[PDB]
């Protein structure tokens, strides 16, 4: 039997490829792409007139297939989830695009904290995974995904941009190709976002923590107390236009200092794992704690990581979860394969999945029957098994 | 051609599970129906795969294998043109894959030159595909076990177990090094972010890391009518030949309709609109139009066999043309009625939408 | 001006002080207009048809071995040595390129930098990509040059 | 599209024994290098480079304004080899064009402002839009477009192509007529 399917699904977007293992994890950012339109349009938006999607899926699928993987349709498959919290749109119209224009001969649906475990032959939890928005942290016990422990941030990076857009401005010397020194705003009204990216790409780490406070006092420079150091060297950054986008070497350091504020609000990007692991069943803590797996291509932000534990570890001595959890420590467990890879392969393992794939899968024929599929958040998910 | 000619100005409707409105050059028409099909609502198969630079074609069940890539052919990860191989005498050839567009060459990343001029050229295995693979056998055990399980429910209504190691978790994570607090950053030895996704299975940071990988293959694509099943369009199956096994385009069946001259057009007032109607076929073809409000002459025209004005098979009339609205594009509709002969008399009706442009004030 | 073994065609354009050097050819149509200054072409350049050089004043030292391709668009003030502008790119007023560059065709350098040693400019956008490995030296292009130039145009 | 009869002025364009439409203005390099096969026309400030090397345009061929017609050389240890330039049949090409090419196919047709790189081989049917850079020993296959800097396969042509593109190098070269005085 033919397996397998892998589908975009937020930092994501870029995934597509097939299983099993050895797939292309062909770059698709994914946009339209439609002539007519501004270009490009990102087709990917939720409370949309689902017609507009319902054309651009239909085209974006037609697409995909169409081009750029060979797929022969019929064959093969399977949605992921990156998501359980999706609206019911698009996924309901994500499938009645199928259906109908594609016909698509059973469908199994599944999510990125389980697809998550499978590689590491853990069966139990944390999982936290970040990437395009909105940033999820979600125990998963050996078997039943536990939501009841369930938490959300943003961003993850979409919102560098805004930092970044408004922290390149604020700084503020282009040189441009008449080399005059001049404003950024106004030579430019706005930075594209692929350039923001690219230079996030390149240029924000992470810093270590008794340092990354002194970042933190350069906000707060505090009668003077200003122990933020030395920034690194300075950038020239071609920019595009023949411009020149000079960048502080002072950039870097603040930009990723986002992440962890510490405002009046908790510092939640350290938490999470500690807003929920007190909202756990002491009799699984035991687990979590010390078990912690990070997937998501926003950990792939160098320094991340080494702040982030000690973050967390840092918080874990704060008294309200210290009193509340008592102490011990925090192992990560990692694949070798890529942070975002592992949504993929657990894509790939699916195909062996293939005795059960059919069995475990929503299917078309009950869906043509009633159209429905379950969701959990629905009160009439009918037995599929009745059929 | 197409665009040059403005094709785009006159539209025909295929009738079928969506409607179409497409130019009558991108449309196909069906002898053994003898109905008009766009190129949405036929079917597409694959028929061969090719590269584009070697061009080598590859059979279905072969890039199947090899996962639709060239095994000769890489793209450049500078500019993505494909790499030549070019060789140099050594006091013996040596062989080293070089890009004409950009420069960049295997030397660039420290890659030693070969002695064969193409297989020589390895992408690195991913390290951990022996993980994956016992992982994978594990869980085909779980679920032959489970599937067994359901089996005998669903009836009662009506093998050394394989050992897997939990991944070690690291205690503590490497820090960030020294160097990049105080180190001036080379924008140009580090990667972009498009160079890194080209490598997914480990993204090189430095542009030392960034290899080659294999060309993507092309296919050609055959088309065929849903409706009846026969093959409307078919190329041959080496991607170097330009002959087509079958060619049942739209324009040489139905008379094909281009406007010539428009005038002036103002709203609420009568314009004629010049168009010619050309006979595709060395048959005599009759013609008759039906009705911004479109009007068009009562009479059937009849076009010469393809051997305001008559020369040869094609003839130009005049339409008269009343816009309705008061801004945006004069668009109008209308039927036009000719016979058909079948060779594979039937009457059969187009349905042209003429795009004229913006209403002048 | 022109130097002993430069061929200039009698279809060349020259305005203003324009000083030649040796072995170099100018094709046909090329067109070199000194008016802010005077231009100084160093020894074995090629210009081919349809290159413009203007040294204009705001509203010119070329080094040795450059080749100028076909509707090429010069106004740098300064060259360095073996240089390569492709055809119908565009060098602007305040670009300095040293020696060793190359210039991808309909490349446009209206920044005011200093392109360093061995850089490739290539694309809509102008990518700059140092080349890591020394690019052949072109001691290989400029023997073809000193033995083909000489031989495939009537020197006057 | 009607297309309007171009009316030239009859006196800048001297008509050959063969049919061939030449400018005054066009430049003509070693002539008796350069063969140009019946239907040809010759727009203004057009470069021809017979020299050294042959120059062989096909039937219904359409060079328009500044276009730079240039064999590929092929630099060897041991010499220069010069290779014959060859077009093929109601092959269009834009203004403003540096073909380089070994081969262009017959039904070619190259858009404005393109730069064909040395030795690249356009096999019939070809197009290449406007703005294209075609790095040196491209071969472009049977109706493929290529597009950008540099110019990539954007996708094929279909088979409808070669129809439009006899009706439209036919009919240019008879609405090319010398200007009647009105
Ligand atoms: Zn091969
Ligand atoms: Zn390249
Ligand atoms: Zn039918």
């Amino acid at each position: 039997e033919k397996t397998a399917v892998v589908i975009d699904l937020g930092e994501a977007f870029t995934k597509c490829g097939f299983a099993g293992e050895t797939g292309p994890r062909c770059i698709i950012p994914s946009v339209i792409k439609r002539a007519g339109m501004p270009k490009p349009v990102r087709v990917v938006q939720y409370n949309i007139n689902t017609e507009e999607l319902y054309s651009y899926l239909k085209e974006f699928i037609h697409i995909l297939y169409f081009r750029h993987l060979l797929v022969n349709p019929r064959d093969r498959r399977v949605v992921i989830i990156e998501s359980v919290l999706c609206p019911s749109h698009f996924r309901e119209t994500l499938t009645r695009v199928l259906f109908k224009y594609f016909e698509v001969p059973s469908v199994l649906l599944a999510p990125s904290h389980l697809m998550a475990l499978l590689t590491l032959g853990i069966n139990s939890a944390m999982v936290l995974d970040c990437g395009y928005r909105e940033s999820l942290v979600l125990p998963i016990y050996e078997g039943i995904p536990v939501l009841n422990c369930w938490g959300a941030l943003p961003l993850g990076g979409k919102a560098l941009h805004k930092e970044l857009e408004t922290q390149l401005l604020e700084q503020c010397t282009v040189d441009t190709s008449v080399a005059k020194e001049q404003s950024l705003p106004s030579v430019m009204g706005s930075v594209p976002e692929g350039v923001l990216e690219d230079i996030k790409a390149r240029t924000c780490f992470v810093s270590d923590l008794k340092r990354g406070l002194k970042i933190q006092a350069a906000k707060f420079n505090i009668d003077g107390n200003n122990e933020r150091p030395s920034p690194p060297p300075n950038v020239d950054y071609p920019l595009d236009g023949e411009k020149i986008l000079h960048i502080l070497g002072s950039i870097r350091d603040s930009v990723v200092e986002i992440l962890f504020e510490q405002d009046n609000e908790e510092q939640s990007v350290a938490t999470l794992i500690l807003d929920s692991l007190i909202q756990c069943p002491i009799d699984t803590r035991k687990q979590l704690a010390e078990n912690l797996v990070v997937i998501g291509g926003t950990s792939m932000l160098p320094g991340f990581l080494h702040r982030l534990l000690a973050e967390i570890r840092y918080l874990v001595e704060k008294p309200k979860y210290k009193k509340a959890l008592g102490t011990k420590t925090f192992r990560i467990h990692t694949p070798p394969a890529k942070a975002n890879c592992v949504a993929w392969l657990g894509g790939a393992i699916f195909g062996a999945l293939q005795d059960i794939l059919g069995s475990r899968s929503v299917s078309k024929e009950y869906y043509n029957q009633t159209g429905r599929i379950p969701d959990w958040c629905s009160l009439n998910n009918p037995p599929l098994e009745m059929m | 051609m197409a665009s040059l000619l403005q094709s785009d100005r006159v539209l025909y409707l295929v009738q079928g599970e969506k409607k179409v409105r497409a130019p009558l050059s991108q449309l196909y028409f069906c002898r053994y129906c003898s109905e008009l099909r766009s190129l949405e609502c036929v079917s597409h198969e694959v028929d061969s795969h090719y590269c584009p630079s070697c061009l080598e074609n590859m059979p279905s069940a072969e890039a199947k294998l090899k996962k639709n890539r060239c095994a000769n052919c890489f793209d450049c990860p500078g500019c993505m043109h494909t790499l030549s191989t070019r060789a140099t005498s050594i006091s013996k050839k040596a062989y080293y894959l070089a890009c004409g567009f950009c420069r960049w060459t295997s030397r660039d990343v420290g890659m030693a030159d070969k002695s064969v001029a193409s297989g020589g050229w390895q992408e690195p295995e991913n390290p951990h595909t022996q993980r994956m693979n016992k992982l994978i056998e594990y869980y085909q055990q779980l679920a032959q076990k489970e599937k067994v399980e359901r089996d005998r429910k669903k009836l009662a209504r009506r093998q050394k177990e394989i050992k897997i190691e939990p991944a070690q978790a690291v205690d503590e994570v490497e820090p960030l090094p020294e160097d990049y607090y105080t180190r001036p950053v080379n924008l140009t030895e580090v990667t972009t972010l498009q160079q890194r996704l080209l490598q997914p299975d480990f993204q090189p940071v430095c542009a030392s890391q960034l290899y080659p990988r294999h060309k993507h293959l092309l296919i050609k694509r055959s088309l065929r009518c849903r409706k009846c099943e026969h093959n409307l369009s078919k190329p041959e199956f080496n991607p170097t030949s330009i002959k087509f096994k079958i060619q049942l385009v739209a324009v040489n069946y139905i008379p094909e309709v281009r406007i010539m001259s428009i005038p002036n057009l103002r709203y609420m007032k009568e314009s004629q609109v010049l168009l010619t109607l050309t006979n595709p076929v060395e048959n005599l073809t009759h013609v008759t139009l039906f009705e911004a409000k479109v009007v068009v002459p009562p009479k059937e025209l009849v076009l010469a066999g393809k051997d305001a004005f008559r020369k040869a098979n094609k003839v130009g009339i005049f339409i008269k043309v009343t816009p309705q609205r008061e801004e945006g594009e004069v668009t109008v509709c209308f039927k036009m009625k000719h016979d058909f002969k079948n060779l594979a008399v039937i009457w059969l009706t187009q349905h042209v939408e003429l795009s004229l442009g913006p209403l002048l004030p | 001006k022109i130097a002993p073994g430069a061929v200039v065609c009698v279809e060349s354009e020259i305005r203003g002080d324009v000083t030649i050097g040796p072995r170099t050819v100018i094709h046909p149509k090329a067109r070199i207009i000194a008016e802010a200054g005077p231009i100084v072409i160093g020894e074995g350049n090629l210009i081919e048809e349809q290159a413009l050089i203007i040294n204009a004043y705001p509203d010119m030292i070329i080094g040795t071995n450059n080749v100028f391709e076909v509707g090429c668009y010069s106004q740098a003030m300064k060259m360095g040595d073996n240089n390569v502008i492709e055809s119908k790119a565009y060098v602007g007023r305040n670009v300095i390129l040293t020696s060793g560059c190359i210039i991808g065709a309909c490349c446009n350098l209206n920044t005011f930098e200093v392109i360093p040693e061995n850089t490739v400019i290539y694309g809509a956008d102008c990518l700059r990509r140092v080349q890591t490995e020394r690019p052949q030296p072109q001691t290989l292009q400029l023997d073809f040059l000193m033995k083909i130039l000489p031989n495939y145009h009537h020197l006057k | 599209m009607e297309l309007g009869e171009l009316l030239y002025n009859k006196s800048e364009y001297i008509e050959t024994a063969s049919g061939n439409k030449v400018s005054r203005q066009s430049v003509l390099c070693g002539s008796q290098n350069i063969v140009l096969n019946g239907k040809t026309i010759v727009m203004n400030d057009c470069i021809i480079r017979g020299d050294l090397a042959n120059v062989r345009v096909g039937r219904h061929c359409v060079v328009k304004s500044r276009s730079v017609i240039r064999p590929p050389f092929k630099k060897f240890s041991k010499g220069v080899a010069f290779f014959p330039l060859h077009i093929g049949d109601h092959v269009f090409i834009e203004e403003d064009c540096v073909v380089n090419a070994a081969q262009i196919g017959s039904y070619v047709h190259v858009g404005k402002n393109c730069v064909i790189g040395r030795r690249c081989v356009l096999k019939d049917c070809c197009k290449i839009l406007d703005n294209t850079v075609l790095p040196p020993e491209t071969v472009v296959p049977p109706f493929t477009v290529f597009s950008g800097c540099p110019g990539l396969f954007s996708g094929e042509l279909p088979e409808c192509t070669q129809e439009l593109m006899i009706d439209v190098t036919k009919s240019y070269y008879q609405k090319f007529l010398p200007l009647t005085q009105v």
